[PDB]
């Protein structure tokens, strides 16, 4: 299936700060209002091409989405934290997360692992903070690998809706950048999860387009609102004016 | 320094440049010198403001704010809104010291009409002044006096929807913000120029130095110097276009300060739409701004016109004016104001017989 | 040889930079090179481990200036993806053999740097030392030792350094040497690679929680954040401009007046003016007509002993108009007054060909 | 110093021809600014290598003074269109345009020409001497309001006469020198008199 990414997708692309001035950034987005395609967790985490970046939302509730797999490669981000680990992994065919919702726990409490068997040939590990294990939040993420570099942003913004991508404005603070420097030709999707129901999230994929892209840094140098080259005639316009 | 020896290959194009830029802003001062300095004193308005019934308070310098600045000035200057070796010099004369040009300009018009132009400055009173200038526009001196009342109210009308139209708007001034907005975007594009391999393998020169030897390196400095230089000399051939325009206007300017301000126009057109009448200067950033005021006719009506009038077998021709009929009878009006009077030997002169003129009418001259 | 009176630009002052600041993100996460070089016990030649490492500040300065050592037989200023350093101990004369032997065909094989230190301290057993298994051929039976050994029979701990340049981005860097922050003074700025001129000093902005840089509309950098510490801080242009002489021309005197365009006087008869800093004029508060100007309605002159003097130009006599409502001034006599008007008309034609100016009969 | 301007256009067609000249001994990273040298030293595969740098430094040098001459020859123009508006209504009649002539009433223009340039003497009359006098719009005499056809009402004090304007030559009222308009009800500054 397939819905309208109304305004997501934006990012910082670059570690800098500029106060009250819109800046236009040749960069690699998901265009707004996008057919972005429309997965459930019916269970579907299949293999999708990781071509020019993609995109990832989740409306997650327990840590659905728990890692992903490009290449070896995995950013797992586990329940303890997120762990981006860098080796020659022998990925299972159907590679996941396992929970135990509310096995007598009242509380879904991972604790299983079948993202990959073994690691041979590890090149670099990453582990950061903790985090609550909590939807009424649009957690969305963002994948690059460029020049060997890999990036990820991510934001932690709160919404109101259940099964639809709201009509809002978010900005995606990088959270990681490591050197991995592997050739990522595919990518997977990791959730929560023999014998399950999976938990309902909406996690969606935008394979990200190189397209110039307008954005309003307020005062604070946080984003605000951005526009497009391609969207219609009227982007157009306020980008060659820059206004 | 290690570019600076290779510039230095390209012999003196930068004594060029420089000669260019610090012509044109010489030119700029001359500008302001020539539009503003049409003044030999600074003439100050009386504290007693009998003007006949004019109030210019709205143009005339309030000295309550520290700039001593007209109150219109003042909304003018609200309206219109150092990096790489790019300085940007102070203009010669202040905007206080415009502003007190402006002053002098204005309170020499109002005080002494466009004598003061003309020599010394002579004063006259204001309503007997605007006498001179119906008088001017081939409209006698006792309209005037006698619609002294309506006339002054109707000035005091037209300024206060002048402050309506600039406070109001803040498009007014594109002439002035569009010049301001041209050298902002001319400095920005020039200085966005350094980010520009222009072939190079960078277009920062540290990293060409750091990551090549001189030989190889050598080649890629002149890179950056063709362009980065091609880059300065459209901007100096840009601005050299643009000073000249801006000298045209400012010429404009000048001779409308001299023709308008320091006297009454015949120019049609040239000084407002209408008949000429007054014109008041008023300063704004980079610019001026001229107060026309016209005289503009209304309210007309027809009439029957005959070109002579037949008396005793001579035909009678108006000395200044125009023969107009109610229908059943026939006066002698001035052109531009319908005053009939009685049509006498004293308002028409006599010459030749009746039968030359086409259209001669048989009334009677007393 | 003679200038006339005026305002001539003749040369350009940029305040040189009195440090050029370097600040390199302090220097942390430092890599366990330290530790494997005498780690506490060592693998035999055939177990080399392999103690690759990334995304660590790998100190070969003080490792190579260590004068503790056997061969160096190879630094912070390289970058690497990763150091597979190994870990082992050879026997004596076979510390040649690790180069590009019966360790360099059995035990290992090199295809970097190769660091050697006596061995005889720690891992020589006294009575001896069998732990180290040696491959004689390629087969594992002994090492063998003795504590009254020579040279060529004594051990040494061997670490081999094999950098690598894979198409993967380095993460091995070695560690940068960085300045000290010093504000309000001119001082060449580069953190992380980002190299330029200003004066340094505490700004107002706030940064992101992850921002580092700053830039303008112009796309130039303006503020910046520290790496070492969570400082704002901004980043104004160096004190620069250009430098005008005053003369009154030589004809009259040779005394001259010096400006700084757009300077504070601290930088550089020392006089603050709003189109810069003058030197040598004296300022006077009398005002007089313009004779050459300085710039924001300042102007200088040379007059009466004789001095350069710098004041506020006057506009004119303050005149006042006698008006009043019923007073007419009125001229009772006239003046026939000739003046000049000059207006150029043509220029000379000059015609130029560019084959005898390009290159000429060639 | 007066003929600044005039001197002015030569010294910056001067200048601008020095640098042109200046800039054939520049080498533009060729092995030397003297195209025989080159030519004399290297053969023509690597002469053109160094050729070819002069060429574009001669090229460009000479690109900047053409387009230089054409905006200084813009201005020129406007001055030498400037100067032939003067002749025609300022020598060759009187203009009432002001300060268009010289400061004061013009009189009349003499041309003179001058080195690339043409020189205008502006023969103007100013007035002196002025003297205050009191003055009134109009005059009342028999309930009628008496105007200045030419001319403005004044009063040495005792006595109304009618002068000019810009000429003390007093005169006797009378309905010669006035027209009626009305009565001497709605003027303000009306002045009781006689008309002879
Ligand atoms: C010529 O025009 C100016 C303004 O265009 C006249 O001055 C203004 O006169 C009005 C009416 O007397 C003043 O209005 C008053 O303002 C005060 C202060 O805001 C307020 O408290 C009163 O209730 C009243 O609204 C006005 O302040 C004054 N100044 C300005 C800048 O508008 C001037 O009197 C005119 N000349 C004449 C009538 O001779
Ligand atoms: C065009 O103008 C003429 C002259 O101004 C007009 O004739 C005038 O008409 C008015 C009334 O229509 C006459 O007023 C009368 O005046 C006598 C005094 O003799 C008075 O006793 C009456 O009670 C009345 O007010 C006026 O006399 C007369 N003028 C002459 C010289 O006959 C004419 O009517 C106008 N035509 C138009 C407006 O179509
Ligand atoms: C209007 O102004 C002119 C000057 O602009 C006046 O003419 C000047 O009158 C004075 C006094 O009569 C003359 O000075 C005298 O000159 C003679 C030489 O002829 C000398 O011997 C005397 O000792 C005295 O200095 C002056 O020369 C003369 N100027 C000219 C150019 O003729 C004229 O009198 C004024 N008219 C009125 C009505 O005030
Ligand atoms: C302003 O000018 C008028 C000019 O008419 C002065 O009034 C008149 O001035 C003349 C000239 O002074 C007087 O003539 C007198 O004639 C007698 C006899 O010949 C003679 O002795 C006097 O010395 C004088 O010349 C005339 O009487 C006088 N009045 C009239 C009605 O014509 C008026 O006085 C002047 N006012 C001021 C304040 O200057
Ligand atoms: C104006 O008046 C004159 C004379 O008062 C008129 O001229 C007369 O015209 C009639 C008929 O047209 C002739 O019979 C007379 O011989 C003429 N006399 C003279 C002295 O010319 C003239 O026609 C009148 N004009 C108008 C327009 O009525
Ligand atoms: C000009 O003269 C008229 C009359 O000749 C003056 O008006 C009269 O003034 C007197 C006394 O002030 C009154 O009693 C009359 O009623 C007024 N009207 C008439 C028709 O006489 C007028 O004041 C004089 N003006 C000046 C400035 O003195
Ligand atoms: C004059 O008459 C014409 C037609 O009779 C009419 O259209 C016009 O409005 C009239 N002019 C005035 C001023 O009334
Ligand atoms: C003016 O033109 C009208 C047009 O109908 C005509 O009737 C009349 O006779 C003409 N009069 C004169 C004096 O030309
Ligand atoms: C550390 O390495 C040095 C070699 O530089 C060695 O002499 C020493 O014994 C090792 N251990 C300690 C504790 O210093
Ligand atoms: C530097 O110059 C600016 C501009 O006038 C002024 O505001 C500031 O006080 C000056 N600082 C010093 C230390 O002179
Ligand atoms: C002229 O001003 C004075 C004083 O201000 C006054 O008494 C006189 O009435 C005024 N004249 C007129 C005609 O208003």
């Amino acid at each position: 299936a397939y819905t309208n990414s109304f305004t997501r997708g934006v990012y910082y692309p670059d570690k800098v700060f500029r106060s009250s001035v819109l800046h236009s950034t040749q960069d690699l987005f998901l265009p707004f209002f996008s057919n972005v395609t429309w997965f459930h967790a019916r269970f579907d985490n299949p293999v999708l091409p990781f071509n020019d970046g993609v995109y990832f939302a989740s409306t997650e509730k327990s840590n659905i989405i728990r890692g992903w797999i490009f290449g070896s490669l995995l950013i797992v981000n586990n329940a303890t934290n997120v762990v981006i680990k860098v080796c020659e992994f022998q990925f299972c065919n159907d590679p996941f997360l396992g929970v135990y919702y509310h096995k007598n726990n009242k509380s879904w409490m991972e604790s299983e692992f079948r993202v990959y068997s073994s690691a041979n040939n590890c090149t670099f590990e990453y582990v950061s903070q903790p985090f609550l294990m909590d939807f009424k939040n649009l957690r969305e993420f963002v994948f690059k690998n460029i020049d060997g570099y890999f990036k990820i942003y991510s934001k932690h913004t709160p919404i109101n809706l259940v099964r639809d991508l709201p009509q809002g404005f978010s900005a995606l603070e990088p959270l990681v950048d490591l050197p991995i420097g592997i050739n990522i030709t595919r990518f997977q999707t990791l959730l929560a999860l023999s014998g399950w129901t999976a938990g309902a999230a909406a996690y969606y994929v935008g394979y990200l387009q190189p397209r110039t892209f307008l954005l309003k840094y307020n005062e604070n140098g946080t984003i605000t609102d951005a526009v497009d080259c391609a969207l219609d005639p009227l982007s157009e316009t306020k980008c060659t004016l820059k206004s | 320094t290690e570019c600076s020896n290779l510039l230095l290959q390209y012999g003196s194009f930068c004594t060029q440049l420089n000669r260019a830029l610090t012509g044109i802003a010489v030119e700029q001062d001359k500008n302001t010198q020539e539009v503003f300095a049409q003044v030999k004193q600074i003439y100050k308005t009386p504290p007693i403001k009998d003007f006949g019934g004019f109030n210019f308070s709205q143009i005339l310098p309030d000295p309550s704010k520290p700039s001593k600045r007209s109150f219109i000035e003042d909304l003018l200057f609200n309206k219109v809104t150092k990096f790489n070796g790019l300085t940007v010099l102070p203009p010669l004369l202040t905007d206080e010291m415009i502003a007190q040009y402006t002053s002098a300009l204005l309170a020499g018009t109002i005080t002494s009409g466009w004598t003061f132009g003309a020599g010394a400055a002579l004063q006259i009173p204001f309503a007997m002044q605007m006498a001179y200038r119906f008088n001017g526009i081939g409209v006698t001196q006792n309209v005037l006096y006698e619609n002294q009342k309506l006339i002054a109210n109707q000035f005091n009308s037209a300024i206060g929807k002048i402050q309506d139209s600039l406070s109001s708007t803040a498009s007014a001034l594109g002439k002035l913000q569009d010049v301001v907005n041209q050298n902002a975007q001319a400095l920005n594009t020039l200085v966005k120029q350094l980010s520009s391999n222009f072939g190079a393998i960078s277009s920062v020169l540290n990293d060409i130095l750091s990551r090549l030897d001189p030989p190889e390196a050598e080649v890629q400095i002149d890179r950056l110097i063709t362009g980065r230089l091609q880059s300065l000399q459209t901007y100096v051939t840009q601005q050299l276009i643009r000073a000249a325009e801006i000298r045209a206007s400012a010429n404009l300017a000048a001779t409308k300060m001299s023709e308008c301000v320091l006297g009454q126009s015949k120019r049609v057109d040239f000084c407002g739409k209408g008949y000429h009448l007054m014109s008041f200067p008023q300063s704004a950033p980079h610019g001026v701004v001229f107060l026309h005021v016209t005289y503009v006719p209304a309210q007309e009506k027809n009439f029957t016109t005959a070109p002579a009038i037949c008396h005793d077998g001579k035909a009678h021709f108006p000395r200044e004016g125009v023969f107009v009929s109610n229908g059943t009878h026939w006066f002698v009006t001035q052109r531009n104001f319908y005053e009939p009077q009685i049509i006498t030997t004293d308002n028409t002169f006599v010459s030749g017989n009746c039968d030359v003129v086409i259209g001669i009418v048989n009334n009677t001259v007393y | 040889f003679t200038v006339e009176k005026g305002i001539y630009q003749t040369s350009n002052f940029r305040v040189q930079p009195t440090e050029s600041i370097v600040r390199f993100p302090n220097i942390t996460n430092l890599c366990p090179f330290g530790e494997v070089f005498n780690a506490t016990r060592f693998a035999s030649v055939y177990a080399w481990n392999r103690k690759r490492i990334s995304n660590c500040v790998a100190d070969y300065s003080v490792l190579y200036n260590s004068a503790s050592f056997s061969t160096f037989k190879c630094l912070n200023d390289l970058c690497f993806t990763n150091v597979y350093a190994d870990s082992f101990v050879i026997r004596g004369d076979e510390v040649r053999q690790i180069a590009p032997g019966k360790i360099a065909d059995y035990n290992y094989k090199l295809p970097g740097c190769v660091i050697a230190w006596n061995s005889n301290n720690l891992d020589s057993k006294v009575g001896g030392n069998y732990n180290y298994l040696y491959r004689l051929f390629r087969p594992l039976q002994s090492y063998g030792f003795q504590p009254t050994n020579g040279v060529g029979y004594q051990p040494y701990r061997v670490v081999v350094l094999s950098f690598e340049l894979l198409h993967a981005p380095a993460t091995v860097c070695g560690p940068k040497k960085s300045t000290n922050l010093v504000k309000n003074k001119c001082v060449n700025f580069n953190f992380n690679g980002l190299t330029g001129t200003g004066v340094l000093t505490e700004s107002n902005k706030k940064f992101l929680p992850f921002q580092q840089f700053g830039r303008d509309i112009a796309d130039t950098t303006d503020a910046v954040r520290d790496p070492q510490t969570l400082e704002i801080l901004d980043i104004t242009p160096c004190s620069f401009g250009g430098v005008s002489v005053i003369t009154p021309g030589t004809n009259t005197s040779n005394q001259v007046a010096v400006l700084y365009q757009g300077v504070n006087c601290t930088e550089v008869n020392v006089f603050q003016t709003r189109a810069g800093c003058l030197i040598g004029a004296e300022h006077v508060n009398n005002s007089y007509e313009c004779d050459i100007p300085i710039g924001a309605g300042i102007c200088a002159s040379y007059q009466t002993s004789q001095s350069i003097i710098a004041y506020t130009m006057s506009l004119g006599a303050e005149n006042s108009v006698a008006y009043s409502n019923n007073s007419i001034a009125i001229p009772t006599n006239f003046t026939i007054s000739v003046t000049t008007e000059i207006l150029p008309v043509s220029m000379t034609k000059t015609s130029v060909d560019c084959t005898m100016y390009i290159c000429g009969d060639s």
